Parts: C-alpha cells; structure tokens; sequence
C-alpha cells in the first residue's frame, strides 16, 4: 500500500518470468481459476 | 450403514524426524495440513575418541 491503495496489477515479464520450476506445494491441490504455462513455436523442430 | 469406525487417540509424537515442509504457521490442524511433509534427521555418532 504506497499510496494507501497501491497494489496494481503487476504481470509476467514477456522473457523470463513463467518459472517452469514452480507449482503447488503441497501433494493435494487446489485447482486454481487461471493458470500460465510455457510453449514453443512450431519454427523450433521438436526433440524429445 | 455399510461402514464402522473407531474414534481413539494415543499419544503419538516424532522422535527422530523433523519437518520438511509446513504449509502454514499455525497450528490446530486444518485441511491443508493434510499435506504437509518430513525428513529424517542427520545421523550423530558421540563415541570415545
């Protein structure tokens, strides 16, 4: 609260931020509303 | 009814193993705590020298 209020919305870096190494911590889950996820394009040849 | 069960309690503790993971600071057990976890604690080895 900066301005008493404060708090806007901060997002995902559009480079790094979606961390492929985080998730839920704790064995049973949640189900979350909204979830972000990483993709590649279909340029990259895909390998196992 | 198809099931019976049985409402007892002992008093269990930890005698060796500390917590890993905690999902909250608070006590007086909640649903989340269903998930909480271990680990064994490091071996000591007092002895004469």
């Amino acid at each position: 609260a900066t301005v008493a209020g404060a708090g806007k919305e901060i997002f995902a870096d559009k480079t790094f931020q979606p961390e492929p190494q985080v998730g839920e911590s704790q064995w049973n889950e949640a189900d979350a509303t909204a979830a972000g996820g990483r993709v590649l394009k279909k340029t990259t040849p895909m390998k196992p | 009814p198809t099931v019976v069960l049985y409402s007892e309690d002992v008093n269990m503790e930890t005698p060796d193993t500390h917590l890993s993971y905690k999902p909250k600071m608070g006590d007086k057990n909640a649903k989340v705590m269903l998930g909480q976890q271990a680990m064994p604690n490091r071996p000591n080895y007092i002895a004469f020298r």
